[PDB]
């Protein structure tokens, strides 16, 4: 499928900004969680960028940390993942969905079988967190023998060698990351670098979109503004489902709220 | 692009975000250039010599073999400042750090052993220590705790995922993905993303060195095999490397079989578990079905990575070293025995390199070898583990 | 009649009952007999090299003086197999056990170490050893009692008198009267009767004898100082020996002062006690007016012995040697520093000669001065009594 | 004065052997242990060996050490032993006391001035029982300028230097020890070696007692056919106090009962 070739000319036409939101699949349990996703849907989320519980997100902070905890606490495996992610492409046909993993449940029974039900759920993307360019090189070709865009990422520190690789073996989108360090809202990041922003259009890199500490609108619309396609923000929606573990109800109205104010400011 | 291989056949490698390979390839830099500088080499040998106490004897064990035809040596890492091994390659570690101009260090650690290592190499040489530790493992392990806080380190408890010594590895990583401009990651075995297992293999790599002199000098001869016990590897890698192309020597590594293979409670992912992706590396480990990260179960608590050096697994898929385990059983024999008949207490972690030689030895004990074990620890910190244990059972 | 000097000056002899004269008369010829032995020696001299772990090293301590004129190096007795020098002379005494044809040792120990050390002798060396330990002594120290029994030892609590180290003393003389035959009195300290005081010199001179070699490598010259703590006087009168003849270098050697010489809990016996005699020797001790034994009190248990060697008497009337004293809270801060700045953790005992090398420093810090420390044993059994206190303090 | 001397004559005149007893002052306590000696002396203690408490009495047994213990119970110090001393010379004048003394109560103060009190109390000898005569010479001499005698020991293997040292050094009575080890009724001698005491007769040595696990009357009988003078019981009286700390009354019943069959012994 091109399912993000489709939104990001859609996107550019409306001379909008993506909004993407992170959640682990599964927190705080795997009905709710569906529900989460619907919300989020509704309430103007471009893309969804979906955790698979593992138990070492040695690239995450505390808030996603803890929704891998309370997703373990609630059973939560990766095939009941692979069951969830089914049923939100068969509710919602063009959303792009793309999945967060660690190199060991992709590699763990085969990469090409990985990616093939990846392809079978009609997930779009996969960034495997802790597989740099250099080691990528079976990750990527699965993912493409199997119609998945794989995601790569690009430092704000990155020199030419790295950002003409990110560019020539990426899809679907570049991930820009706003600065070193962990996941986490309680970090801000910078402004993306224009250079990088347009060295990836120069090296006609996937669009990019900005990931890490991004929590508040006024950070999606600098994000726009500087060049990139769109910005992601997870720890803010994480930390939305923590405070509100007690009330479904309030949780996703807080949700929608928040997601519908993100969104906004893309546009 | 790196300047060393960072596989050994098809293990190994730099499985870490996008973000921490520029400190990878860092590291590797510095350590092939201090590899070519005779003045880092010779500072790094005065240390070793004039504070941490090297070369350490190699202990000829008359009373363990009598009436049969092995004669058995120790490789006595037990007597190197700090009680066992890791002592040796904190101090390249540590003065690494300062080569590339960092004033602070982070370290990872399960029983402590490591920390206190960190800990100790940081204080002499004027580094800002940062140790974290699981806090399941904080709870055991106050008397380690307590040196590490008595030599200046930060103990950082680490209450994420099992909170035990995988979840110290992690907080590590996080920690240096954002620090890594001012903080080197001493990491504590000779497992983790390349450059690690190389380095740490040639900062302990003076063990099987001088094992090969002190043999040679005695006994005329190269050993028949070298023992160690592995729990991720770096003390049977710094005393199989010298002997790596010695083809007649047999290197043999044993992993903890904790209450035996066939329970699932052991920690032998080398020969028992399933090669994963985990903590930069590609190697067996201790895994569920699905691809989560278990815990190694072992009596020694210092045989608790749950995974194995890449180099190890190297050696293993060529036939080149074998490996085995012994259980808590066989290695709270071993401790009781070496204790009684040559009035030396070992790791635990020891016991179960020594428990597989006195093996070789009982199963066919008119076979003429030479074996030497490395002691890898002194075993003071388990004498109530195996009182608990002995009198409990007698 | 005997073959050397019982007497250091008015110090030391042989008060013993009647009944024990042969025992000390065979154990001076054999020692005589063993010192002109070159296989003995050389015997001794592989024990020493192969097993225990010598030479040990000396660490030159840049952090600690930092800013001063001092130049202070630590011999690392720490590094000994065993954790302290006691391992030195008792394996020269089994050694002249085994020449005498004794096939049973008897020990005595008041904190444990000296126990330990025979246990692991008589392990090594196949003697059947028994230990008499006070009972209040047994009830305090656990870890080392069942490292004695590990090592297949008989610890034996003794109740009478006080139940400490003295009463311990006392039992192991009453046991060799009787048994002398057979057994082998291996004393703790250069103390005792002659020809012991003797004895455990020459068996733990190579402190001293390596402590030169290895400071006239470094330095080109002698120390100025040497500085040792003094319980009974053996880890001091090892390093002072082979200095006596050096009129230039200082010796110096720390008596611990408790909570204060003024408060009369100490164990200074040397320079604030009286002479007196008890367990076979005249010598400075601790005792009431009327001429009862007394306790030393340390925060180190090691520094209990209630009297001290008589060649340290003799060389402080001669103003070869100066004693002095420290405090617990000397000691501590000596402790508490040298974990901090150096990563290497004292024993309390010698954090006593660590506490004195440290004011010789901070009272005069633009005095030029070369000063080794003896460091008699590591402090790992030390870090929860330091933890009790310094967090009951902070 | 010559009290051992007329004693041993007097003795010899009846064709009878010296029962001397020993026992701790001041155990269980001062007025007890006077009452436990006037009855040793009245049931026939032809002589007696008093200890006065020392910390570390290191040729003691078991019974022995807790005599010790009982006494600094009570707070017995030395002064207060030469107070008993001299109170029990006033009541007897003729009985031999000897004292068992530890070197340092003796070399405490002074080694003179120890001897010049016991000369002012009335003692007799003095058992220094851990100075070997190679270390007496202070020892002896202080005993003789105050008319004490020193008492040595000789140990069952005496060689011939040795026999020749005790026989000239000692006076008042020869110590003949029965066995190696420390004091104690559970562990028995050997006969007296005739050859022993037949060559401290030879060196005109003073009269021997034999001491150490003395324990029944045919031990007394044994020890004078053998040529002794005596013998000396220590440990089976002070069993004797032990028995029956709670009962003083039973206690010297049984004192008198034990020490007259002991001397019966003797005759
Ligand atoms: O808003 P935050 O700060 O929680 O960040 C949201 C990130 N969630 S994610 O799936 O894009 C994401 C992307 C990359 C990650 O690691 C890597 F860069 F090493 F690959 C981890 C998570
Ligand atoms: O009857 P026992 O077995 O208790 O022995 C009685 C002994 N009491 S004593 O005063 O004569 C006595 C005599 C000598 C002693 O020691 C020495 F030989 F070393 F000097 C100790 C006690
Ligand atoms: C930590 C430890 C080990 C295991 O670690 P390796 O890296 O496999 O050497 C072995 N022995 C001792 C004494 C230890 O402390
Ligand atoms: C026992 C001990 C001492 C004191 O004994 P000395 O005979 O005076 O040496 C000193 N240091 C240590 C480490 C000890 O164990
Ligand atoms: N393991
Ligand atoms: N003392």
């Amino acid at each position: 499928m091109e399912r993000y070739e489709n939104l990001f000319a859609q996107l550019n036409d409306r001379r909008e900004g993506a909004f993407v939101p992170f959640v682990t699949l599964g927190d705080p349990g795997i009905e709710q969680s569906l529900k989460i996703i619907d919300t989020l849907i509704d309430a103007g989320a471009d893309a969804l960028e979906l955790g698979v519980p593992f138990s070492d997100p040695l690239a995450d902070g505390p808030t996603i940390q803890n929704a891998n905890l309370r997703a373990f606490a609630a059973g939560v495996t990766p095939a009941q993942c692979f069951e969830m992610l089914a049923l939100i492409r068969e509710k919602h046909p063009t959303i792009p969905i793309g999945l967060l993993m660690y190199a060991n449940l992709v590699f763990n029974n085969g990469i090409d079988a990985f990616y093939a039900r990846c392809e079978q759920v009609g997930v779009d993307s996969v960034l495997v967190a802790d597989v740099p360019v250099e080691e990528s090189a079976p990750f990527r070709q699965a993912a493409l023998r199997h119609n998945i865009a794989p995601i790569f990422i690009c430092p704000p520190n990155a020199d030419d060698d790295l950002l003409r690789q990110v560019a020539s073996y990426g899809r679907g989108y570049t991930y820009l990351l706003s600065r070193s360090g962990v996941t986490g809202a309680e970090n801000r990041g910078a402004l993306p670098l224009h250079h990088l922003i347009e060295k990836l259009k120069e090296y006609h890199a996937a669009p990019a979109l900005q990931g890490f500490g991004i929590s508040s609108p006024e950070q999606v619309s600098a994000a726009v503004r500087a060049g990139a396609a769109g910005a992601i923000s997870g720890s803010a929606i994480v930390k939305i489902i923590e405070k509100n573990l007690a009330s479904p109800k309030q949780m996703l109205a807080e949700l929608r709220s928040f997601v519908s104010a993100m969104k906004a400011a893309s546009r | 692009t790196t300047l060393l291989n960072p596989y050994f056949g098809e293990f190994g490698g730099m499985y870490v975000p996008q973000i921490l390979m520029p400190a990878l390839n860092q590291l590797e830099e510095a350590f092939v250039s201090a590899q070519k500088d005779p003045e880092f080499q010779a500072q790094f040998a005065d240390l070793l010599k004039n504070y941490a106490g090297r070369p350490t004897a190699l202990t000829k064990c008359q009373n363990i073999t009598a009436g049969t035809r092995t004669t058995l040596y120790l490789k006595r890492e037990d007597l190197l400042h700090g009680g066992a091994h890791k002592t040796n390659q904190v101090l390249g570690q540590a003065l690494l750090a300062k080569r590339m101009g960092k004033s602070e260090i982070i370290a990872e650690t399960g029983a402590g052993q490591h920390g206190v290592a960190s800990a100790l190499a940081s204080a002499l040489l004027g580094l800002k220590c940062r140790i974290y530790m699981g806090a399941k493992d904080v709870e055991r392990q106050s008397p380690n705790v307590f040196r590490m806080r008595l030599m200046g380190a930060e103990v950082i408890p680490v209450h994420s995922g099992s909170a035990t010594l995988k979840d110290a590895c992690n907080e590590a990583l996080r920690d240096w993905s954002g620090s890594y401009e001012t903080a080197h990651y001493m990491l504590g075995t000779a497992a983790g993303p390349h450059p690690y297992p190389t380095i740490v293999r040639e900062f302990q790599r003076m063990i099987g060195e001088e094992t090969k002199a002190q043999i040679l000098d005695k006994e005329g001869r190269l050993p028949d095999a070298v023992i160690a016990c592995v729990g991720g590897g770096s003390n049977a890698i710094g005393m199989f490397a010298d002997f790596i192309n010695d083809t007649s020597v047999g290197l043999i590594g044993v992993e903890p079989g904790g209450h035996g293979i066939e329970t699932g409670e052991h920690g032998a992912p080398l020969k028992h578990g399933r090669v994963g992706i985990y903590f930069g590396m590609k190697a067996p480990m201790m895994q569920t079905a699905d691809g989560q990260i278990e815990e190694s179960y072992s009596i020694s608590a210092g045989l608790d990575f749950p995974s194995v050096g890449p180099q190890h697994a190297y050696l293993n898929s060529i036939g080149r070293a074998d490996y085995v385990s012994i259980t808590d059983d066989e290695a709270l024999e071993a401790f009781k025995t070496l204790c009684r008949h040559e009035g030396i207490i070992p790791a635990l972690e020891s016991s179960h390199a020594l428990a597989h030689a006195l093996k070789m030895m009982r199963e066919q004990p008119e076979k003429e070898q030479l074996l030497v074990v490395n002691l890898s620890g002194r075993g003071d910190k388990d004498i109530f583990t195996v009182h608990d244990i002995l009198k409990a059972r007698g």
